[PDB]
């Protein structure tokens, strides 16, 4: 009798508002009615789901204003919400018209409000292999994803349940990738920044980025991860780019050591195969996101990605390049410097009791328990980066900007593998400064550009802390030798270079370790004016940095 | 060139 009273469109007036007497009765009291529906649940929901095509907003408000009370008083009449949910999540075939095409959007928000309630009031239970109305509600969600009618901000509370939808295999996952890609290519800007700041377009876009970060921040998936990383790679940088970095460091440390291999190897296959596209996007995976992810706290010692990269790195490294064409060349070169960056970092944050001793890493590298030193793969690495940065361009003028960055990344790999896994000063000259001049086979011509004029604004402001440094210099300069009372009483792109950091890391390790021959070589190369101005200035800034 | 650094290991 009460359900028959409620599900009725009877018009009242305070004048011009019309305010149906189902809605107004459900506005006045709204809770003790829901205790009656608690008193007999089963006929209430079965009869409540009888008219569900006309009285759509009505019964959705009935469910919302019942689950809010069943959620808030969970401190008495316990063991209730589970049976409530596992009963109601069975008859969503009754709903077929709120979320479909030619249907109101506020009713669609109402469906997802019932969704937010059945996934807030209860736990992860109705998710596995057609447990409840999961394949009768997922299609409602998919039709609210593939529709051309929802809003750029009123999906904002509507994407947030992918944590309760990243727990699956394939089959529906393919069309999930499909609906995510189509909402991205109809709801994200094409490359970068093409919306005015302050306006409620660009701000709801950064809210969309924020809620994606909130979703994968807990829900550790490679599922959403290549989907978001493809828009993280469509340009060189983005507008909200640090937020992805903070959330990547946030997703890095959660445990789940096996899933980290999944993230690395999965976005590594999204990077790794042919996939003809532009090279910045085709390398920016391993250039930014993979390095910044596997750098911080992904896994402190991981050899499964670092077991398949044994097979999957040196095969690309030991290659030949075809220079008839650029579109076969640049892909090989970019994935080669990506592999240089990967082995750089993989030797940067690994200890020595697992990789360079006679351990299971080299037992993975070559088949059989090795008596060898562990310096076999690192010997093929060291040889080929030496070949890489000592590869001449004695007539070669094709794509020399990429080969310069390649050569410096090659030496970055070399610096990392030499600064970490041994303790003797033999290689410390022999692979770093012993550069043998047969014909053309030196270092800095081949790995430093030497091809522009560095433009300097001079000392533009703030000489504030440096005056005290100069007065302290005149303190220690006179009072140490022949100090009187006082005496006189009278009246930036060389750093951000991708080059300065590994040198000023290696020498600031090489000090605290033991005229050296490398000191003689850089002693001569700085006062020799046949040498260009460029590496003269750069090794000058080196010497200034490493005091 | 670097085989002088190979044989010394």
């Amino acid at each position: 009798r009460l359900v028959s009273l409620l599900l009725n469109p009877a018009v009242l007036s305070t004048a011009v508002i019309h305010f149906s007497h189902g809605e107004y009765f459900y506005s006045l009291f709204s809770e003790t009615i829901n205790t009656e529906l608690l008193k007999n649940l089963d006929l209430a929901v079965l009869e409540l789901m009888q008219s569900s095509v006309d009285n759509t907003k009505m019964v959705s408000a009935v469910l919302n204003g019942m689950l809010d009370q069943s959620f808030r008083e969970r401190a008495n009449q316990k063991h209730q919400g589970l049976k409530l949910a596992t009963t109601i999540l069975q008859h969503w075939k009754k709903c077929d018209s709120w979320w479909a095409k030619d249907s109101p959007l506020e009713t669609k928000m109402a469906v997802l409000a019932l969704l937010a309630k059945i996934l807030q009031i209860d736990s992860s239970v109705s998710f596995n292999t057609s447990h409840g109305s999961f394949p009768e509600v997922f299609t409602t969600y998919i039709s609210l994803l593939a529709d051309t009618k929802l809003d750029l901000h009123l999906k904002g509370q509507a994407v947030t349940l992918l944590p309760f939808f990243t727990s699956l295999t394939g089959g529906s996952l393919e069309e999930l990738r499909r609906v995510l890609e189509q909402l991205i290519v109809a709801h994200f800007p094409m490359q970068s920044r093409e919306f005015p700041p302050g306006t409620p377009r660009f701000n709801n876009y950064v809210d969309c980025m924020k809620k994606f970060l909130d979703a994968l921040e807990l829900s550790q998936s490679p599922m959403l991860l290549e989907l978001m990383t493809e828009v993280l790679c469509r340009e060189q940088q983005h507008v909200m780019e640090e937020l992805f970095q903070s959330s990547f460091r946030r997703i890095a440390r959660r445990g789940s050591c096996v899933t980290q291999v999944g993230l690395l190897e999965s976005v590594y296959e999204m990077f790794r195969k042919d996939d003809p596209r532009l090279s910045f996007t085709r390398q920016s995976f391993v250039d930014r996101s993979l390095l910044t992810l596997l750098w911080h706290c992904s896994l402190d010692a991981l050899r499964e990605f670092f077991s398949t990269i044994v097979v999957d790195a040196i095969d690309v490294l030991k290659s030949r390049f075809t220079k008839l064409n650029e579109s076969t060349f640049d892909t090989q070169i970019t994935k080669k410097m990506g592999y240089y960056k990967i082995l750089d970092v993989m030797y940067s944050r690994l200890p020595k009791d697992d990789v360079h001793a006679k351990e299971s890493k080299i037992n993975q590298v070559f088949h059989g328990s090795c008596i060898t030193e562990g310096n076999e793969l690192t010997k093929t690495l060291i040889k080929l980066c030496y070949d890489a940065f000592t590869e001449n361009m004695a007539g070669e003028n094709q794509l020399l900007e990429r080969r310069r960055l390649y050569h410096c990344a090659a030496y970055n790999c070399a610096i990392s593998v030499i600064c970490c896994v041994f303790n003797e000063l033999k290689f410390y000259q022999g692979f770093l400064f012993s550069e043998k001049p047969e014909k053309n086979l030196l270092i800095f011509e081949n790995l430093i550009d030497l091809k522009r004029r560095y433009n300097f604004p001079v000392e533009v402001e703030v000489p504030m802390e440096r005056k005290k440094k100069y007065i302290e210099i005149r303190k220690e300069a006179r009072e140490a030798a022949n100090g009187d009372s006082d005496g006189p009483s009278y009246m930036d792109e060389l750093n951000r270079h991708e080059c300065m950091a590994p040198l000023t890391a290696l020498v600031k390790h090489m000090h605290r370790s033991l005229l050296p021959s490398w000191m003689k070589f850089l002693h001569g190369k700085l006062g020799n004016p046949i040498v260009p101005l460029n590496i003269r200035l750069f090794l000058a800034k080196l010497v200034i940095n490493t005091e | 060139d670097v085989d002088d650094l190979l044989d010394m290991i």
